[PDB]
């Protein structure tokens, strides 16, 4: 590339996969696409492993509420970066609420094809879609 | 200002499941009670039954019942009256807060449009009657008993009832949204028809409510303006105007909601279709959804990251750091304020000249500025002469006008002293 | 939707007209030069009343204009305003901005300042047809009414126990004569308005407090000496 | 349509690399013969092309080209640290005449480090590393690492051409004159540069 | 109700004024003196204390009032001396609270005639303490010295009952002043600040300000959001109709 | 957008800062929504992109003591008069007769809702009087302690 | 000058506006030579 | 402009801008010299062509 390249963080993947879920999730249909960071965090902790996901926020976390707030802040920061990437739009007046965009579908490119995960990952990395960590 | 009022009130409310169930049972028995009285002898039985149903024994039945009744009495939920003859020697009655809390859950469902129509008809009859009574007129007591007792209470209560019906419809909208949301979780592609029907019925119900609301809003407004017109028949009818100004907004407010809700719902509806057109069209079997869920659950078993362009930012030159001016300024601090006084000599002179000149106005004598100034300036030294002339002129020109000024004949510069002072003015004739 | 729009604009205009007409009686025939009173004229603009009527009843008849891909909604509104009521002859301003202006209800009212000059009745106040003192008095009247309106609007948010401070200025006061300054003083005191005035000569010797400033060159710098003044001695 | 010569300049196979380096803030001097000649030839059109981005294509009096972002710049802007400008002015000073006999156009990180320590005031050095520091080993090591990082940042800008190896020894280009001060009649460049730095 | 009042205006290290406190009047305060006395300087200092927004402050001559002079200078820098300067207002609230609001001004070194302004407020100061003394330190024989903001904070914190606050944004400064019954309108947005400055600026030069009479609608009539919502609804309807037609 | 302002004002009055204003406001609004006190509607154009309305339980609770605790007999008289008019009208309509739809619209929609609501209102007035009796007993009890 | 200043040298013209025969009229007086 | 600036008093804006136009007369000699130079240039260009 003549233009530099960069890869999203693993936490960014968590939030993007969750965002795709919310785009496809009908339970939150009442929200009508407008979501708050608190709801996103609640859904994230519901589907992910709370403490083992927290491990990445801080290596010495064991459920401490200070580290809990740290994870909330990290999720908020990743959400802002994704907003910069166009995956999410803050509302014309509110930066605490947002509307999802179809771009989030890229976070599911590893599962859009019904095949073995380990072959699709190699296909994607070969195509340059996704590097490993 | 109400924050301090609430703070000093010290009210706050608490109903665990058992207490709430006991309250609901009490309300049901009161509804089915003959004469609307509740002796504690039945309250204890009701608490025993509810506690038995809930299957919990912290203490004896009697102690728990007594504690709960006392807590509700002090929590402003029940009112107690000492009557020895009553079973248990006490009579208990639900308090307004208790009634509200109980009926918040227990009311008959009321979304039928026939209701809204009948309240509107009742309102129409009462409002027309009150308007006609006001228009006919009467004394203060007649005005009261025809426009303040009947109108106020009835209209307030029934507008509140109509608003309550709208709120119940709001609850039903919420419930149907939740039902659609839950259904789409269980059938996915097979609930599309169910959701479309539910949307259809909800939209039709909202439209019919709006139609019923607008079926009488205009005429009620006309009657209310009529009452406004007739209100002015007495000076003590001020309070009436408030209602005639208040009962306006509510009505219009109601009608506003009747459209606004639809404006909201017709919006939300679209989204649902969009969802069906977007969320499920490309996930007909939903397999993509489960597979995404499992990927999220088992992501870190194969942690992968996407690639994005990260072009460099154009580094720029930082503007020079701004340095203020520091010199530790020092200087003498001001003394106490002095004072000076204004000379009223000119005021005295002006009073003198006005008194000396008022005679001309009194007698309507033709005033000639030349001669008057020449005579009067002789009384003062030369340096002051100017300060006199001005003042005199200021006093003279307020007294009538000079008729010669319309003749087109300029006046001459008459000398009024030695040293070369001159004046140009026609004789002042028309006072 | 167009009918509902037109209705809400009409209601807001009526409410604002009533409020301003009630407020007008808060003036008490100020005496400035030949100006004997100041008033605010609020009137719904017929050029805009016709537009409201068309919107509320005849939206469809002009759909051809609304549904053109070339015109945005603001431009569509501007073109419609052009279509009917064509004698206004707006200037070189672009359709976009004039439409955006049309989207604000306040524009629909002519809001002007009238003065009862001498014995000619109430005439529109134009700076080009008023003496310096008359214009100064009229401007002060306008400013006092504006501050009163601001205070009135904030009466809800503020606490019931606080009345905001009131203060205005007037440099080069010497442009006003004794009568005008007396009228200004009586107005300000009736409205509990504080005033800070400046003039080379002490134009108000018998009212309020006064100071006199003298600048002295002193060892290659400057110092201002302030002396209080008193009415009588 | 588009200007014809602008289309010619954009189509030239040199345009992608040069455009990326400009949008990265790099300064194109006389050393880059092909790029400098291309910019010389096609400036009249690239100025308009980059003004469409609310950026200005500036040819310095020394000759080197660069991009200056306006307040309304469409290219994500960024600002150099305080240490970055300080180091830039140090190199501008080191673009000296005795430099020819001193280092013959090739300097080493040690020269820059010693010049920065001796010349700069202690307070700004602490502000760079941290306020509470006072002449310590860890603080000085962190300062040296940040000096290397800012030297790399300048290399990104084309200010400093590294001599190719992991070791830190480089050369200074004429574009560094951007950090320099204006020259008056009879003024000693050394004196004005030091007065600015102080 | 008893309306609050502006007790006095204090000027520190100003052009001509070292430390001068004019005690304002309940109704009218007049300032006289030959040309160049410094009355306009006092007015400018007051208004700076009231609206420290540097974008708005523009001290044109009474002549060319609103006529663009192209000087490129707002005129405030030349009205201050080198070093620290202060401009403070004592206000008696309708709650009979003496509050000293104020601003520290300081010239910015450089060819550009630029200034820096930092607002601040003091509550609960004893009525016996005069701002002129409060802002200066008696150093030497009857040779008081001005002290900077940090020294003022140290001096005030050492006192009992006085609460000193320093604002990082003129927005909070205006909010606090409004809370204490000093400003009629709440200047939440920059447009509100612009309108406020327009009002006081028109008053200072006096008479019919062109901008005022031109925007009398905006100045008098309040903004309504219902009309905006209705217009947005109509906009959405028209957009959908156009989509369908296309 | 106004609910958040109201919560800020009430929290300021109560002088307590457990967390930031925004987080406390959001938690309280969500708690009331789930506690069946408020109903939320998603509208992007609205200030804050949401519209909130009091639910029937919330209306009832609020009015627990901030309704007028009405004891004036003129009220009771006017509700009785309104009831008399509506009841007589419904009785006459029923006596006249009609088809099933007429019977409905004359004896089931008008009668049912109106009579139920206004009898509940009269009962509510009686309950308010009960509250006043309790308050006067307490006032007498407190007075006898002081004099 | 609206009466505020009184320049002693030269000609001075005092003006006063009035209503006469239902028409606005400026009564004018003149002085000169003082000093 | 001169008269009205005197009337209103102060440093008139237009006068300040056009100070050079106002305080300096227009000299025909320089214009004539430039015309002669232009004629010489025209002759030179004709000869070159
Ligand atoms: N920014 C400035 N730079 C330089 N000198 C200034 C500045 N502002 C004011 N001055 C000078 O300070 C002195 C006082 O000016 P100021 O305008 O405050 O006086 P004033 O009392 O209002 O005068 P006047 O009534 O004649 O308008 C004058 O010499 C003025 O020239
Ligand atoms: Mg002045």
């Amino acid at each position: 590339t003549l233009i530099p390249r960069s890869v999203l963080s693993e936490l960014d993947m968590m939030v993007g996969k969750i965002l795709c879920y919310l785009y496809l999730s009908p339970e939150r249909l009442a929200n009508q696409g407008i979501f708050t960071s608190q709801e996103l965090y609640e859904e994230l902790i519901s589907l992910a492993d709370e403490g083992k996901l927290m491990k990445f926020v801080n290596q010495r976390s064991s459920g401490s509420d200070l580290d809990k707030q740290k994870l909330q802040e990290k999720v908020r920061t990743t959400l802002n970066r994704l907003r910069r990437l166009g995956m999410v739009y803050f509302l014309p007046n509110n930066n605490n609420k947002f509307t999802i965009t179809e771009a989030v579908f890229r976070f599911g490119a590893d599962v859009r094809s019904g095949d073995d995960p380990r072959e699709i990952q190699l296909r994607m990395i070969r195509d340059g879609e996704a590097m490993p960590v | 200002e109400l924050v301090s009022w609430a703070r000093k009130n010290d009210f706050s409310i608490s109903l665990p499941v058992e207490r709430l169930a006991f309250l609901m049972a009490i309300a049901v028995l009161n509804s089915e009670r003959l004469d609307g009285e509740m002796s504690e002898g039945e309250l204890i039985d009701a608490f025993r039954e509810v506690c038995k149903g809930f299957e919990q024994t912290a203490e004896s039945v009697a102690v728990r019942a007594n504690n709960a009744i006392n807590d509700m009495v002090r929590q402003k939920l029940l009112n107690r009256f000492t009557s020895e003859l009553a079973d248990g020697n006490a009579i208990y009655r639900l308090t307004p807060l208790g009634i509200s809390i109980s009926d918040y859950y227990i009311r008959q469902r009321e979304f039928s449009t026939l209701r809204l129509s009948m309240q509107l008809s009742i309102v129409a009859n009462e409002l027309h009657r009150a308007a006609e009574a006001a228009e006919e007129g009467g004394d203060e007591f007649h005005w009261h008993r025809n426009v303040f007792a009947p109108l106020k209470y009835s209209v307030a209560e029934i507008f509140d009832s109509i608003d309550m019906s709208q709120r119940l419809m709001d609850e039903q909208q919420n419930f149907v949204k939740e039902d659609i949301a839950a259904l789409l979780n269980q059938d996915w592609q097979a609930a599309i028809a169910n959701c479309e029907q539910l949307l259809s019925e909800t939209s039709g119900t909202l439209r019919e409510l709006q139609d019923t609301l607008e079926a009488a809003g205009d005429k009620l407004q006309a009657n209310l303006l009529r009452i406004q017109d007739a209100n002015m028949g007495s000076g003590g009818s001020e309070l009436v105007d408030k209602l005639v100004f208040d009962l306006q907004s509510k009505l219009d407010r109601i009608i506003s909601w009747g459209q606004q809700a639809i404006d909201l719902w017709i919006g939300y509806d679209r989204h649902v279709h969009k969802f069906i057109r977007t969320a499920i069209d490309m996930d007909k079997n939903r397999i993509f959804s489960q597979r995404l869920r499992q990927s999220v659950q088992h992501y870190f078993d194969n942690p992968w990251t996407l690639t994005v362009a990260n072009a460099e930012r154009l580094l720029d030159m930082r503007d020079e750091e701004l340095a203020l001016r520091n010199e530790e300024v020092t200087g003498e601090l001001p003394l106490e304020l002095e004072y000076e006084e204004f000379s009223e000599i000119n005021d005295q002179l002006a009073a003198m000249i006005e008194k000396a000149l008022l005679v001309y106005q009194q007698e309507q004598r033709p005033l000639d500025l030349g001669a008057v100034l020449r005579d009067y300036l002789a009384q003062h030294p030369l340096p002051r002469h100017f300060d006199v002339a001005r003042i005199l002129v200021d006093q003279a020109v307020r007294l009538g006008v000079a008729e010669a000024d319309f003749s087109g004949l300029p006046a001459e510069w008459l000398a009024i002293n030695d040293y070369g002072a001159k004046v140009q003015a026609h004789v002042i004739d028309t006072y | 939707s167009s009918k509902s729009v037109a209705n809400i604009i009409r209601k807001t205009i009526q409410r604002e007209q009533n409020r301003i007409r009630m407020l007008n009686q808060g003036l008490q025939a100020v005496s400035f030069g030949q100006v004997r009173g100041v008033r605010l004229n609020v009137n719904v603009r017929e050029s805009h009343a016709i537009l409201l009527d068309v919107l509320s009843e005849q939206q469809e008849q002009h759909q051809d204009l609304f549904n053109s891909q070339r015109l945005t909604f603001s431009e569509a509104m501007a073109k419609l305003y052009q279509r009917l009521n064509p004698q206004v002859d707006m200037g070189q301003r672009l359709p976009q901005t004039i439409g955006e202006e049309l989207l604000d209800y306040r524009n629909y009212l002519e809001l002007d300042v009238e003065v009862n000059r001498g014995s000619d009745g109430w005439l529109k106040a134009e700076s080009g047809a008023l003496s310096t003192g008359e214009a100064i008095g009229t401007g002060m009247s306008i400013l006092v009414m504006v501050v009163q309106s601001w205070e009135e609007e904030s009466r809800r948010l503020r606490g019931k126990d606080i009345s905001p401070c009131r203060l205005l200025f007037l440099d080069q006061a010497a442009r006003l004569d004794a009568k005008s300054i007396a009228t200004l003083f009586e107005l300000c005191e009736r409205l509990q308005m504080q005033l800070i005035i400046a003039a080379p000569e002490n134009i108000s010797p018998e009212k309020g407090t006064t100071y006199k400033l003298v600048r002295k060159v002193f060892k290659n710098h400057e110092h201002v000496h302030v002396v209080g003044l008193r009415g009588f001695g | 349509f588009m200007p014809v010569k602008l289309a010619q300049a954009l189509a030239n196979s040199l345009f992608p690399e040069l455009d990326s380096q400009l949008r990265a803030g790099r300064h194109i001097g006389i050393d880059d013969l092909d790029n400098h000649a291309f910019l010389m030839d096609f400036q009249e059109q690239l100025e308009e092309f980059y003004a469409r981005y609310n950026v200005e294509l500036i040819r310095a009096p020394e000759g080197f080209f660069y991009l200056r972002p306006r307040s309304t710049t469409l290219i994500p802007r960024s600002v150099l640290s305080e240490l970055d400008m300080m180091v830039g002015k140090i190199l501008c000073y080191l673009y000296l005449s005795p430099e020819r006999l001193a280092n013959q156009g090739i300097f080493t990180s040690q020269e820059l480090y010693e010049e920065l320590i001796s010349l700069a005031d202690e307070g700004k050095l602490m502000k760079f590393v941290n306020q509470r520091s006072s002449g310590s080993d860890l603080d000085k090591q962190k300062l040296q690492e940040k000096v290397r990082t800012t030297l790399n940042r300048l290399r990104r800008l084309g200010m400093v051409y590294f001599l190719p190896n992991n070791n830190n020894k480089f050369t200074i280009t004429e574009a560094v004159f951007r950090f320099g001060a204006d020259v008056r009649s009879g003024d000693d460049p050394r004196e004005i540069q030091l007065r600015m730095i102080r | 109700i008893e309306r609050g009042k502006f007790r006095s205006l204090t000027l520190v290290n100003w052009n001509g004024f070292f430390a001068r406190t004019f005690d304002l009047d309940e109704l009218v305060t007049t300032l006289s003196g030959g040309n160049g006395a410094g009355k306009s300087t006092t007015m400018a200092a007051f208004v700076t204390a009231l609206i420290p927004d540097l974008t708005l402050l523009h001290f044109r001559n009474t002549t060319e009032a609103g006529a663009t002079s192209g000087s490129r200078d707002k005129g405030l820098h030349g009205k201050l001396r080198a070093g620290v300067c202060y401009s403070t207002l004592d206000v008696i609230n309708s709650r009979h609270q003496r509050v000293v609001v104020g601003v520290r001004l300081q010239q910015v070194a450089g060819r550009d005639r630029k200034v820096d302004i930092k607002p601040f407020m003091i509550q609960g100061l004893p009525t016996a303490i005069q701002p002129t003394q409060l802002l200066t330190e008696n150093v030497g024989e009857r040779q008081a010295r001005v002290l900077p903001l940090n020294e003022l904070k140290d001096r005030l914190d050492e006192m009992e009952g006085v609460q000193f606050k320093q604002f990082n944004s003129i927005t909070d400064y205006h909010a606090q002043m409004f809370d204490l019954g000093v400003i009629p309108k709440r200047l939440r947005s920059a447009s509100d600040r612009s309108k406020f400055y327009r009002l006081i600026e028109a008053s200072l030069y006096g008479g019919i300000s062109s901008a005022i009479t031109r925007s009398l609608r905006d100045y008098l009539l309040p903004e309504n959001s219902g009309v905006r919502k209705a217009f947005q609804d109509m906009e959405a309807a028209l957009r959908e109709n156009r989509i369908t037609l296309e």
